[PDB]
């Protein structure tokens, strides 16, 4: 599950720009025209106050980040194995609501012990 | 043909035999059953060789890595040169009439684009994606 | 025919004898009430042969490992072929008129495509999933 | 007929004799009130065989676990059939003139695919679904 | 008729005597003012079998509990024959003129399906809720 | 008529006497101006054995406690009738002409269903809802 | 030709001696079966001047770094040539008629703009990207 | 013409020989194959004359500092010369019939605009942005 959420984050964590050029139902656009256009708004060479100007036919669409809560699967993954090596689920950098109070905390504490 | 169409470039076409260029012009003329007959050799040699150079570079190239002529490249040569010829013979007939009868055909205008306009145009399409543009790039 | 339409290749189609081409054309011509009599045995040829082509080239390869040729690779390439002769003749005739009457055919123009163009070509689509974009891949 | 249209594939029909294959003709031309007549026995046959070969590689297997042909299947490949007959004809005539009167038939056109585009194939259709997508799967 | 066409399947309709048979093509050529007079025995023969066949096929069994034939049997299957003499002969007139006279008939070319596409399909589709999905399961 | 023919069901119509039929196939002549003249009566019986029988199958039993039938039985069953005979003299007729000239009837075509499609079908549809769905049920 | 019309600019073509010219006039006739015999030399050289003139003026430059004439410069100043010829002409014949029968063309009227008017000049289109607008450019 | 009707304003053209005049009159006399001759040369002059005043005062100045007759500056004044004669001649024709036969043009109506209405119209809008709004300003 960790390795999950680190090739996730990679993926997904991240929005991603998708240029689409040519007009729709028009003229097709090969691989050495990609070429470039792929010279002109690379990444790698932008930054973050480049301005574009284009023709109607070039389309800056964007992949935005696609949200999960990888969050609440570390904390559910942290959960699991903390329990299952026995170790209440604070040794493992994740909390829980109520149990850090009271009779709640007396009891896995004195389990601990 | 000895040298066949799809083997044949604009600088080849031009350095073919007189023997040579008729046999691929005998070739084209079997894609009517007219074979267009009341139109010069001049008139079938353009078409050919616009139709050669057409191809070379208007579906030439890539897209995704793939070919973007998919198709057979000696019938796309040749549907490409048919619709030349048909539309230097003023276009594709729709209605016919006469001493002898009349006829009309299935035809409907097409799309608004060059080979839509044909049906040798309209077989051609098929040959190089229907003219869409499926390219696709990366950066590394 | 002894050999099939659907077990022949452009390559093989060129080293058959010409028997057996007239024996493959021949059944193609089962495909009109007409038979197109009043074309070339050269035009049947290069339809046949074009057809074949474009069977192995445009009609070939799997979508989501189904064959994108679903249908009897025999009769698809007969129709493919039929198709191609219709084209030859011009287009599929909406309305004919003469001295000894005349008729109109319900064909509603089709749409743009090639092969829905005409009625043999309709008959072919429905063997290539009417070319429709059913395949699939996944990573590993 | 002694074989049935419904009993015999299309390696069946080849081995059939002259009088088994004229036996199912004669069925199929009980479909028209003018029987095709002048339209060749082996036009009948082509259009009778390739319907078998339609039927099993088109109309063939099930889906959600039901059979893809529905309906009767004798009915179904003689509709079929009828469908190939009339196509072979020409189209579905519209319309007919002459020395000794005319008429207009009601086809309205209709739709764009093959089976739709006849009397017959659409009879056919009512046979396999209309040619819909009922098609389901669970992962166990 | 003595064995009335609700009471006849396929198999039954084989098993009549030509006298019974006879008394029923006599009841479907009481559906049309011109009895298809000009339309042979054999023709009608196979119209009423094909009906019956289609009957027992594709309009039976149960939508929602209820039986898919709602109306009645015998009327349903007379104008599914009806039907498919129509089709038989060439389809249903829009138009018709001559040396005595001219008329027109307000068809409005219908819907594309079988049934909508002459007068007995369309009174045929009333018996079996006009084609539609009423039919309802649960789980238990 | 001695008895009604909204007193008669398909079984009593075929135990009537042939003066007791006549007397009914008399009051539905009286449904047009022609009277149907050139229709044999054996036409007019089937029209009128059918009515009846589609009366008590299609147009019988009740939606949310009202009767299905709300106007009167007599006239609804010679309106639809009417309505067959009309079907079996081809369809409605939109325009006539010849020797004695020549006029159009203002059908403008109509919907797509049975009844619509003639001027009796359209006078029965007020006596049955215009097949509106108005039924209702509860649970206890 | 020796001095190809790609090779040659609007002073150019004004410095070739006539044999030059009318070398490449030549090959526009070509583009069409009629070869325009009726137009005058000087209206020839005329549309073939302005050809080269709107070739270097409105299909010259770059867009994101590609050329705007993608297709092969001598073919896309012959095509657009011939259209120009042909709007001298009067525009593209839809439909001819006279003493030695009639014809009726699929043009489809077209698009609005100029080079969608002619045959020629849907041709000239698929050589300059058919007038899309692909061009970008960045901030350094 | 030794001054080019590009190097001409309004004053110049007044200030011209009948000479110079009547050379660019002969110049814009090509772009038809009938030359208007039956048109005066009183006419000419005045669509010419009118041609460069437009010019100079409708299709001049700048768009993004971009200039706003982006084409030949010659071949626009002469095709606006064209559409004028044209609109003096009556419109574009789009039907022509006589004792010698008949023919039709697809002019396809077209858009409601002044240049738009004539086939020399249209050239001249692509020298001209197409007559569409580029202009773009900073505040300082
Ligand atoms: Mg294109």
């Amino acid at each position: 599950n960790e390795a999950a959420i680190n090739q996730a984050i990679e993926l997904h964590g991240f929005p991603q720009r998708h240029v689409k050029v040519g007009k729709e139902d028009g003229a097709p656009v090969r691989d050495n025209d990609l070429r470039r256009v792929r010279t002109i708004f690379d990444p790698r060479t932008t930054d973050a106050n480049t301005a574009y100007f284009t023709g109607q036919d070039v389309d800056v669409e964007t992949l935005e980040a696609h949200n999960f809560d990888y969050s609440a699967i570390h904390e559910m993954d942290m959960r699991n194995l903390t329990t299952a090596l026995g170790l209440p689920l604070e040794a493992g950098n994740v909390g829980a609501d109520g149990l850090g109070s009271g009779k709640p905390a007396e009891l896995r504490f004195a389990l601990l012990k | 043909p000895d040298p066949s169409i799809d083997e044949v470039s604009k600088s080849d076409w031009d350095a073919l035999t007189t023997q040579e260029q008729d046999d691929i012009i005998s070739q084209v003329e079997n894609l009517s059953s007219t074979g267009w007959v009341n139109t010069s050799r001049e008139r079938k040699a353009e078409a050919i060789r616009s139709a050669i150079a057409e191809r070379d570079t208007l579906y030439s190239g890539n897209m995704s890595r793939l070919p973007t002529l998919d198709g057979d490249a000696e019938y796309f040569t040749l549907y490409l040169s048919a619709h030349k010829i048909q539309l230097f013979e003023g276009g594709e007939a729709q209605s016919e009439s006469g001493e002898g009868g009349s006829v009309s055909y299935s035809t409907g205008g097409g799309g608004e684009k060059d080979l839509q306009k044909t049906r040798y145009g309209r077989m051609a399409l098929e040959y190089v994606w229907e003219d869409n543009s499926i390219a696709a790039l990366r950066t590394y």
